[PDB]
């Protein structure tokens, strides 16, 4: 039912096109590699490393709120 | 919630006597149930549809585990055997031409059971048999209702 | 010979499903017993003898139809038998063979029950002479406590029942149309009402329309051959205010709802004045308290076999007064309700609503003057909360109710969002409101919750539509301080977006991180309150929340079990 | 009814925060006045509270922490670290004249003297002092409404949430007749309220419904002492009288009321039952735990 569900939240279709809306989607608090692929590219647009370690710390934090100051 | 109840322990001694205790009260639950039996011979339909579904599954899955217990008590075993066989020999399983209405064979087949399990236990075959030899008819009656 | 009727009633239901008379031929019988249908549960003849004394005889033996029964009547069946005499007033001999077929007495109560249903069942003059009889049977009539109680609910059974079988007489047409007057005086002698009120409204309708009989010359000069028309002038003279016409508040409803049908009988204004002819007469009715009946009806409006007709007769008669009697209405409220109105018919409306012909009077409702009509509305306050109430009415019917949606959006309700708004904020710079304008916006929230749930597409509008604003304002409202009804408005508009989670779980977050307040809010509850009407919306909306499937965000922000401690 | 002589005699007495199998007391009245926690369910005296000052105020400040008010209106209250058997002193005001009773207001424990001091939690400063001299009912009937009741039985709903030092309303009875001993608040509404009469008699109160008496009695012997009630049950309670007597007024039941407790010895301690004593007006030893 899982990937039911997932089909369900992208049914909302609620803009185009946002990484808040991405976060919209965090709502379920599951979050697809891409965006996180994603994120790394923007940051690469010592960047390395704090790469590295703001990675290490948004893995740390998976509560809401923190997901958002993150990827911030 | 009575199946649920009186299929998962080996009934206890004490339980008859409080059913007992009220005396005229378990008579009176005795009568209703035999009314409701005899009570075929459309929401209220549809819920003795229901009401059989579960009595009758109710009173196979007690009465698989042993005997006696509450539904031996019920049937007036120290009466509603007898609106079981009562029941039976009027039953008229087929409408000329409309089929053998499904429900109809399936509440013969739910009442027979009962009666199966109370001629193959040594406590009921004695009882049961002499029962099924008096009046009102056992054999004959259901030889007469039987169709090819 | 109750149980031959219920198999009688068997093969009736059997050619119902097929709609053929094959069961009932296939199984003679109807041909048979026909004479114990035309009595229907009259016993009129045997009743208790003491000619038929049972325990008399020294032999103890009894005579039916055909064989008797001497070695059976033993003194047990002698007391069951006698009970049923002194229970009943009975004849013994019938009581016999109410105990000899099947408990006796309740095989009697078959055989009635039987009968009784398959007359009913067949609608849907020995019979029509009979009505009047059976009538007078039950008056009669009417674990021992147990037993008082059953015969009790036996007796909501024929005042049920019967029922059926006389509005059906109708809808065949034998009652027709000379038996109006002793309907109508009878109901006046006389919440059975509702049998009554739903078998006259079809009658004004149609039968008393346009059909009538063409007979019953009680008078020369009046009817000729064709009294069809004849008639519906007598009918129209006879109908009046008189002195005492003010305590059958009924007779006035029933009299008013004519008038209505009436206006649209009558060809053209030829015959007669409408100003001595309708206008007074209906005005009089007006201040006879007409309307209020209707209301009462509504309120009293209840499940029932033949309801969901009553429901669409009621329904008709609603469309008969807006189409037909505008300028009563306008009467009542543009000029003598403002003067001394038009929330009363809005009350009246949506009265009728709640009460499937509704559903197709509001689809017929769902155009330039009813939308100048709300904006009327609109304007005073009054006016605009007549509407809320009007549109919800309209939003009771399945069909109807969306239909009824659709009509009052063809905007409003971004208005109505921005009035809440707007409402709020005023309220937060003075339940701090006038008790009119306050019931005003219960109305409109409750229009609102209504017009949501019954539609799926206006309730998802509701839900995420910017301008309106809902689900904030809604919480606005909840944190300032508030009247319990208007809090329950709010949990029927959460309703909407429930249906529509997330979205809803991470408002109720937000809510709580605004709970030291939900603990608050616990305890003034405990102290109070208004007898416990506010608490069970709340469940409700409590429960639907939890049907929606849980989100593991939601409840993060506090340690481990966020969604446990709800 | 399984009695105990601690031959220490009683004044308090709580059904912890942890049924009522916790036990706690504290023992007014001696050379080193005394409290002992664990005890006894069995001998189990793992707090018996080596203390200067007496019992005054007093309650479990959590399941691992107990307050308390001493004798001069000082205050006190540890943390009834029940691990490692030892604890550390919480709370040690000097001149909060003693106290009165004890109410609370979670978690501002409010009281009344016979002054208010309203200490509260983690509130090390006296923050709310509306000091108004008292000429014993202390509660909150709403947070943080209060009403204090002299020694005249005279109460007088005052607050310390908005501001001000006089009362906002006042319940009386006719005749001030019985001084400040016992009155109750109803857990089944907040605006619920009785007291008992120190004659014996009820005295039961309408916030709402008037400010009349509502119910006085005759039943019982002494002064008002104090009542067992059901911690769910609120309706079950039952009645007392100041020899430590106990007449069950079975009021879950109407008058139900008979020779209750085991009974006929000195005083009881304070109340606290759930699932337990009814503390007298004089507050010596007895104990029995089969409270179900």
């Amino acid at each position: 039912f899982s990937s039911f569900p997932s089909s369900m939240d992208p049914y909302p279709d609620v803009r185009s096109p946002r990484l808040f809306p991405s976060s919209h989607a965090k709502r379920t608090s599951s979050m697809g590699l891409l965006q996180s692929k994603f994120a790394s590219p923007s940051i690469s647009r010592a960047q390395g490393s704090h790469s590295p370690r703001i990675l290490p710390v948004t893995p740390w934090s998976v509560p809401a709120p923190l997901a958002p100051t993150f990827v911030i | 919630i009575l199946c649920s109840i009186s299929c998962n322990s080996k009934i206890q001694e004490k339980i008859v006597g409080d059913f007992t205790q009220d005396q005229n009260v378990s008579q009176k639950l005795m009568v209703g149930f035999v009314s409701c039996l005899d009570s075929e011979e459309v929401k209220q339909t549809n819920i003795r549809y229901m009401t059989k579904i579960h009595i009758l599954n109710l009173l196979i899955t007690s009465l698989e585990m042993k005997a006696p217990n509450l539904a031996m008590f019920l049937l007036g075993y120290e009466t509603c055997l007898h609106s079981i066989l009562d029941i039976l020999r009027k039953g008229t399983d087929v409408r000329a031409g409309p089929v053998a209405v499904w429900d109809t064979p399936h509440l013969a087949e739910l009442c027979y059971q009962v009666i199966y399990q109370l001629c193959a236990c040594a406590d009921t075959s004695g009882p049961t048999m002499r029962y099924l030899r008096t009046s009102q008819d056992f054999l004959f009656s259901q030889l007469q209702h039987l169709p090819f | 010979l109750w149980g031959p009727y219920r198999e009688i009633w068997q093969t009736v239901l059997s050619a119902l499903i097929k709609r053929q008379p094959e069961a009932v031929h296939s199984l003679i019988v109807l041909k048979k017993y026909k004479p114990d249908f035309i009595s229907l549960f009259k016993n009129p003849p045997k009743s208790a003898q003491q000619h038929e004394r049972v325990q008399k005889a020294s032999t103890e033996g009894i005579p039916i139809k055909g064989t008797q029964r001497t070695r059976i009547l033993e003194e047990q069946l002698i007391k069951e038998a006698f009970i049923l005499s002194d229970l009943y007033n009975i004849g013994e001999i019938a009581a016999v063979e109410l105990l000899l077929i099947g408990v006796a007495i309740l095989l009697y109560w078959d055989g009635k029950s039987c009968m009784a249903e398959s007359l009913l069942h067949l609608i849907q003059q020995g019979l029509t002479n009979k009505i009047l009889t059976l009538i007078s049977q039950i008056d009669v009539n009417n674990g021992n406590k147990k037993h008082r109680k059953e015969v009790s609910d036996l007796i909501k059974e024929c005042q049920q029942s019967l029922a059926h079988s006389l509005y059906s007489w109708s809808c065949q047409t034998p009652l027709n149309r000379e038996d109006t007057l002793l309907l109508i005086g009878y109901l006046e002698k006389v919440k059975v009402n509702l049998t009554l009120l739903m078998s006259l409204l079809y009658c004004l309708d149609v039968g008393f329309l346009e059909q009538g009989t063409d007979d019953r010359e009680e008078l020369m000069k009046q009817a000729s051959m064709f009294m069809d028309r004849q008639y519906i002038a007598a009918i129209h003279n006879r109908l009046q205010n008189t002195q005492p016409w003010k305590s059958p508040g009924m007779q006035a409803t029933v009299r008013l709802a004519w008038a209505l049908a009436l206006r649209g009988i009558s060809q053209f204004s030829e015959v007669l004045e409408f100003s001595e002819a309708d206008e007074p007469m209906a005005e009089i009715a007006i201040g006879g308290n007409v309307f209020l009946f209707l209301t009462e009806a509504v309120v009293g409006s209840e499940s029932f076999c033949t309801d969901e007709f009553f429901i669409r007769r009621i329904h008709k008669l609603v469309t008969d007064f807006p189409t037909l009697m505008p300028m009563k209405v306008k009467q009542l409220r543009n000029r003598a309700e403002e003067d001394a109105l038009r929330r009363d018919l809005e009350h009246l409306l949506l009265l009728i609503g709640e009460l499937l012909e509704l559903a197709l009077e509001y689809w017929c409702p769902t155009l330039l003057s009813k939308f100048v009509r709300q904006m009327s509305d609109l304007l005073p306050a009054t006016l605009y909360l007549p509407y809320l109430k009007m549109l919800r009415g309209l939003a009771s019917g399945p069909q109807c109710a969306h239909y009824c949606f659709s009509l009052l959006k063809a905007v409003s309700w971004d208005h109505f969002f921005h009035s809440l708004m707007l409402y709020h904020e005023h309220l937060r710079r003075d339940r701090g409101i006038t008790q009119r304008e306050l019931d005003g916006l219960i109305a409109c929230l409750q229009l609102t919750c209504t017009i949501i749930d019954w539609s799926e597409s206006a309730r998802l509008a509701l839900c995420e539509h910017a301008q309106w604003m809902p689900v904030v304002v809604i919480l606005g409202l909840l944190q300032c301080s508030i009247p319990p009804l208007l809090k329950a408005e709010l949990l029927k508009t959460l309703a909407a977006f429930g249906k529509s989670a997330a979205s809803l779980w991470q408002s109720l977050e937000y809510t709580q991180i605004l709970g030291v307040g939900i603990e608050v809010e616990l305890n003034e509850i405990e102290s109070r309150c208004e007898e416990y009407p506010l608490t069970r919306a709340f469940c409700q909306l409590i429960s639907t929340l939890v049907e929606s499937s849980f989100p593991t965000n939601l409840g993060a922000g506090l340690r481990a079990p966020g969604f446990e401690p709800y | 009814f399984a009695a105990k002589f601690v031959s220490h005699k009683i004044s308090r007495t709580r059904w912890r925060p942890v049924q009522p199998d916790v036990f706690a007391t504290g023992s007014w009245d001696n050379e080193e006045n005394k409290v002992c926690v664990w005890a006894t369910s069995d001998p189990k005296q793992l707090c018996d509270i080596k203390h200067p000052g007496d019992v005054m105020d007093m309650q479990f400040l959590d399941k691992e922490r107990i307050v308390t008010g001493s004798s001069t209106g000082t205050v006190t209250i540890f943390r009834h670290h029940e691990n490692n058997q030892t604890l550390s002193v919480n709370q040690r005001w000097e001149q909060a004249a003693p106290c009165t009773a004890i109410v609370c207001s979670s978690p501002e424990i409010v009281s009344v003297g016979e002054r208010i001091n309203c200490f509260r939690a983690e509130s090390r400063d006296v923050l709310r002092t509306i000091d108004d001299a008292d000429s014993h009912g202390v509660t909150f009937l709403r947070t943080t409404e209060i009403l204090t009741v002299n020694s005249v039985g005279q109460l007088k709903l005052w607050d310390l949430r908005k501001q001000g030092n006089d009362p906002t309303q006042i319940f009386s009875v006719t005749g001030e007749r019985v001084p400040l001993h016992c009155v109750d608040r109803h857990p089944n509404q907040q605006h619920v309220v009785a007291t008992g009469g120190q004659d014996g008699m009820l005295c039961i109160w309408d916030v709402r419904h008037g400010k009349m008496p509502m119910s006085l009695l005759n039943a019982h012997e002494a002064e008002m002492w104090e009542v067992h009630f059901h911690p769910s049950n609120p309706d079950h309670l039952f009645t007392c009288s100041e020899d430590g007597s106990l007449w069950h007024w079975d009021a879950s039941a109407q008058l139900e009321i008979t020779n209750l407790l085991p009974s006929s010895t000195l005083s009881v301690n304070s109340l606290d039952v759930l699932g337990l004593v009814c503390g007298t007006d004089a507050e010596a030893i007895y104990v029995t735990r089969r409270l179900f």
